[PDB]
């Protein structure tokens, strides 16, 4: 399981994207890859 | 023979997530020749795309069947008909709320003097959901047929995704101090609106007093009221 979190001060855009990412990857069955 | 892909470098596309079935806004960064595989040895291309809302995923290699021209044409309510295969908004986690963009076959349409009802069979990752009640009946997109129309290379058609703010319904022509700038209510420059680590409200750097010329380089940030 991979979890992305943009460092530093949070922006509206980063939070808008986090909410979409939560739905996609934590609730609906999307799979984060990372290497 | 020379590569002659349907979609070109820099073209605006939709790219499908094969795990959960949704179509996401992306841009083509490269087109490469796919090594034919046994037994049929069909020729194909791989699209390398970058996703608008998932830049942290970097450049992602896509099967050609999972890329198409960015949706741009809305099928108005009166033109919708049973049997049409369209791209529409649905949220399997919360069907009464906005979610993501999926292929769907319209399966029923009803209209009374008080209500408009649309049902569709929504295609997810590995299965379908039959007879989903579709909330966003005025945001049903035609699926572009390959070759028809011009490539979208600028001036992209914007879609809303994810659950919407209950104050403003994410209406781009409305201000909202709850989900956008707490001071002016404006949606513009979301990359330059700071989020208070206490109250979680948004603030344009240029609406603060004193205004800030850029996003601060700190671990955290708190608004005037929470300081
Ligand atoms: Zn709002
Ligand atoms: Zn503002
Ligand atoms: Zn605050």
């Amino acid at each position: 399981e991979w979890l992305y979190s943009r460092r530093g001060v949070r922006t509206l855009l980063s939070v808008q994207r986090e909410k979409m990412a939560r739905l996609r990857y934590m609730l609906l069955g999307g799979v984060r890859t990372h290497e | 023979g020379p590569l002659g892909s349907l979609y070109k470098v820099n073209e605006y596309v939709d790219a499908r997530d094969t795990n959960m079935g949704a179509w996401f806004e992306a841009q083509v960064v490269r087109v490469t020749r796919k090594a034919p595989s046994r037994p049929a040895l069909e020729e194909d291309v791989i699209y390398h795309v970058k996703y608008d809302d998932y830049p942290e995923n970097g450049v992602v290699q896509m099967n050609s069947r999972d890329v198409r021209a960015r949706a741009r044409t809305i099928i108005k309510w009166q033109d919708l008909e049973v049997g049409q295969v369209v791209m529409l908004n649905y949220n399997p986690d919360n069907p009464k709320e906005r979610g993501f963009w999926y292929d769907a076959e319209i399966s029923r349409k009803r209209e009374t003097r008080t209500a408009r009802e649309l049902y569709a069979n929504v295609v997810l990752g590995d299965d379908s959901l039959n007879d989903c009640r579709i909330i966003f009946v005025d945001e049903v997109f035609k699926i572009e047929r390959p070759g028809e129309g011009s490539p979208m290379v600028d001036n992209p058609m914007r879609r809303k995704s994810g659950p919407s703010c209950k104050h403003c319904k994410d209406d781009v022509n409305r201000l909202c101090r709850v989900c956008a700038c707490h001071l002016c209510g404006g949606r513009q420059d979301p990359d330059k609106q700071l989020m208070c680590d206490e109250c979680d409200m948004a603030f344009h750097i240029y609406c603060l007093d004193p205004p800030l010329s850029s996003v601060p380089s700190e671990d955290e940030w708190y608004c005037p009221e929470c300081r």
